[PDB]
């Protein structure tokens, strides 16, 4: 189906001594594939999936390049914001920019995003047209203008529309044995008794890719939210997902309920029974 | 890929 | 000062099963600002060997990171993840529960 690239930067200014901490990463869907951390040794764009590695040293040197002039870029932004904030120099804040590109089914453009949070909440955000500006209050607005007028949103869809398509495409193709494969989860119920006349199912879901799953509960053919828990969507380590929900049920009436599980992997949606 | 250039706010 | 408390799960990689060797995670989310203390404990002490994710963060702007350490489970051991944030008064304590 679906694909998308996304760069995600967090600067953190550190008031008492030295430069913010800088922290990039790339993702192809939920695939981390590169990362740069100011206080690494390398100072270098690292990879962090085999498929990049095949990338030769004029893109190892360039993205090196433009990952250090993004942090120097969010290093200066911090002394921005707390200026148009009358922020004191002696606190710390922080930055965040999220930008990349969505591809559709037919494998061409669907959507690019560029957006910007200054100590957790929305600053500025690239519409879904790529041509207009979200800016959240006044600071914002003095940021939209100075976009505006250097024709920041012409620079990005230009980027958006293009590069970021191409390469994704790229790693998309280098990566496919893992990148273009979907693991179905693998399910299974749990029974625990919690009184003598009530027990708790457990519906798992294990080892899944991509992330996206949806686990439900039915009585008797109909949704059962009522007693149920459902925890977030959680990573196994080895670049899988994991997920469960359970439900509490009458003693002896286990037959009625039933796990309903919808992921990429799965042709059908899948049904399980006690 | 990075964009080539990021705009400071 | 927005500030996000963080959700905690801890739980293994693999199915856990006594005497095999598995990974012990711990998985923070939700939170702002990023600075976090994450330690991972066998019977209340400390464990060396613990590894993280590289920060990335959600689209409401919230943090998440990974902990994990290399473990072979016994009946015996007892083992928790350790949490301490701007948020917290003091360290949150969550046991590993197999079950969960």
């Amino acid at each position: 189906g679906s694909h998308s690239m996304r760069y995600f930067f967090t600067s953190v200014s550190r008031p008492g001594r030295g430069e913010p901490r800088f922290i990039a990463v790339g993702y192809v869907d939920d695939t981390q594939f590169v990362r740069f951390d100011s206080d690494a040794a390398s100072q270098r764009m690292e990879p962090r999936a085999p498929w990049i590695e095949q990338e030769g040293p004029e893109y190892w040197d360039g993205e090196t390049r433009k990952v250090k002039a993004h942090s120097q870029t969010h290093r200066v932004d911090l002394g921005t914001l707390r200026g148009y904030y009358n922020q004191s120099e002696a606190g710390s804040h922080t930055v965040q920019r999220m930008y990349g590109c969505d591809v559709g089914s037919d494998w061409r453009f669907l959507r690019g995003y560029h957006q910007y949070a200054y100590d957790g909440k929305d600053y500025i955000a690239l519409k879904e047209d790529l041509r207009s500006w979200t800016a959240a209050d006044m600071a914002a607005q003095t940021t939209k203008h100075k976009w505006e007028a250097a024709h920041v949103a012409e620079q990005l869809r230009a980027y958006l529309e293009g590069t970021c398509v191409e390469w994704l495409r790229r790693y998309l193709e280098n990566g496919k044995e893992t990148l273009q494969r979907t693991d179905a989860p693998k399910t299974h119920m749990t029974h625990h008794a919690v009184s003598d006349h009530e027990a708790t199912l457990r519906c798992w879901a294990l080892s899944f890719y991509p992330a996206e799953i949806t686990l439900t509960w039915q009585r008797d053919g109909e949704d059962q939210t009522q007693d149920t828990e459902l925890v977030e969507t959680r990573p196994a380590g080895d670049g899988t997902f994991q997920k469960w929900v359970a439900v509490v049920v009458p003693s002896g009436q286990e037959q009625r309920y039933t796990c309903h599980v919808q992921h990429e992997g799965l042709p059908k949606p899948l049904t399980l029974r006690w | 890929n990075l964009v080539p250039m990021v705009a400071a706010v | 000062m927005i500030q996000r408390t963080p959700k905690i799960q801890v739980y293994s990689r693999h199915p856990a099963e006594n005497g095999k060797s598995n990974f012990l995670n711990c998985y923070v989310s939700g939170f702002h600002p990023s600075d976090i203390e994450v330690d991972l404990l066998k019977n209340g002490e400390r464990i060396e060997k613990v590894e993280h994710s590289d920060l990335s963060f959600s689209k409401d702007w919230s943090f998440y990171l990974l902990y994990y350490t290399e473990f072979t489970p016994t009946e015996k051991d007892e083992y928790a993840c350790r949490v301490n944030h701007v948020t917290l008064s003091q360290p949150k304590i969550v046991k590993w529960d197999r079950d969960m």
